[PDB]
């Protein structure tokens, strides 16, 4: 139904020049975000994201983004595999010119399974989600937070 | 891409 995907998460990632600056030293960069659901009944996700160095092959100085479903509350009664449409954004938080990724859920991944431990080990998403240079020159970064948005609707 | 990948 559709108050199981009513939900809509926003990822606050503060202090984000301190990852910057390490990733700027080499230091791959990896974040796991806090729970959210979609909805109430409805799935526990996170989120996880990387900052790439700037000499990893193909995808150096990215933003990599990923969906990783968890055990829930409510899974006893929801369908399985999750199905349905994932939005996922970078927000713009003046002009509204948000970095936005859309992707449909594929059934026959693990990712989309419920997992057999809290957080599924497979999660979907792009590895090269937002360019570091071009997160820099758009500003998207204000006061130091990046605001990271993931919205789930039904099939 | 998108891809699935893996996060132990």
């Amino acid at each position: 139904s559709a108050q199981q995907y009513q939900g809509i998460y926003v990822w606050r990632v503060e202090n984000f020049s301190h990852h910057l600056r390490n990733q700027e030293a080499g230091q791959p960069i990896v974040l796991h975000s806090p729970p959210f659901y979609t909805g109430r009944p409805g799935y526990k996700l996170c989120l996880r994201l990387h900052l790439q160095t700037p000499s990893a092959p193909r995808c150096s100085n990215f933003i990599s983004l990923f969906v990783h479903t968890m055990q829930g509350e409510f899974d006893s009664q929801l369908s399985w595999p999750l199905q349905g449409t994932i939005r996922l954004a970078v927000l713009d938080q003046v002009e509204g010119q948000h970095h936005i990724e859309v992707m449909e859920t594929k059934p026959d991944l693990q990712a989309f399974q419920r997992p057999t431990v809290m957080r599924n080990p497979k999660g979907f998403g792009y590895v090269t989600f937002l360019h570091l240079q071009a997160l820099r020159q758009r500003g998207f970064v204000k006061e130091d937070v990046l605001l990271v948005r993931c919205e789930v609707t039904p099939r | 891409e998108p891809v699935e990948t893996t996060d132990y």
